[PDB]
């Protein structure tokens, strides 16, 4: 178990470019490419797809034509992790807790940042303070008292267990 | 790429250049063509649409045409800023989706 398998379990991974109902092109582990939007408008749809393919090819290092391997998805995900960590290390509300944590709990925090964004995670003021002070049980409870837990309770339960235990137990089960 | 273009062409400035693309009846034969430009190190942008219409903000020096299962993009008076990769795009009714060309590089010498 590693952070790649963790985010795969929580978000899945696509080997083919997919356009969601909100017009976003996506591939890999939640990696967003471009946003798609009357003949000019359809021409901009073809443009948006081509821009997405161009971003993907540039990120992978070959002409993928929309299909990538699992290892390429992992490389993309590692790039996204590096970007997210750089964001965290620029964030006055997230850097101290992130630095105080161990690797597994750091993976849990990154998981939250991938799901809700830096601002969303930074909103959890009390829970983050409890994490920095290593009060695992209380941070788990107060995290369970959140809208995030009510919307995605299975992922939130796995992340919360990871924070509480500092182990991969909630993901190694399956 | 289901659409095929010519690979590469190098030209002097102020010369006319014509890129072409060949398709089939399922795509170019019955659907209009768009042209996409990508300068070195930049994101692709829309150059032309509806076979022969200029995309917003695109120079007067570009023109387009379509006939049969082929299409073309002509640059009159080549400028240094036109050095780029040019891609054809169209809708394929058989595949039922966007198909593109492999691109043509124009290098201004």
């Amino acid at each position: 178990m590693n952070i790649f398998e963790m985010l795969r379990i929580d978000e899945g991974l696509r080997l083919k470019i997919y356009k969601d109902t909100e017009g976003y092109y996506t591939i890999g582990i939640g990696h967003l490419l471009t946003k798609s939007p009357e003949k000019l408008m359809k021409a901009f749809e073809s443009l948006s797809l081509f821009q997405a393919k161009s971003e993907l090819d540039k990120a992978i290092g070959r002409n993928t034509n929309g299909v990538i391997t699992k290892d390429e998805a992992e490389k993309l995900f590692n790039q996204d992790v590096d970007a997210a960590v750089r964001g965290i290390l620029r964030n006055a509300k997230l850097k101290p807790v992130y630095d105080s944590l161990d690797a597994v709990r750091r993976a849990a925090l990154i998981n939250m940042v991938f799901q809700m964004g830096e601002t969303g995670v930074a909103g959890f003021t009390n829970s983050l303070r409890m994490l920095q002070q290593k009060r695992w049980d209380e941070a788990a409870v107060n995290l369970a008292k959140s809208r995030w837990y009510n919307q995605t309770p299975n992922r939130a339960k796995r992340v919360i267990t990871t924070f509480r235990t500092g182990t991969w137990d909630a993901y190694a089960n399956l | 790429p289901v659409l095929t273009q010519s690979p590469s062409v190098s030209a002097a400035p102020r010369q006319r250049v014509t890129i072409s693309v060949s398709g089939s009846n399922s795509n170019i034969g019955s659907n209009t063509v768009n042209w996409i430009q990508q300068l070195p190190g930049r994101a692709p942008e829309l150059l032309m649409y509806d076979d022969d219409l200029l995309a917003p903000g695109v120079s007067d020096r570009f023109s387009g045409s379509r006939s049969g299962t082929s299409a073309s993009l002509t640059i009159s008076g080549l400028q240094s800023e036109d050095e780029a990769d040019y891609y054809a795009a169209t809708w394929d009714d058989s595949l039922n989706g966007w198909v593109f060309g492999g691109g043509t590089k124009v290098t201004v010498l």
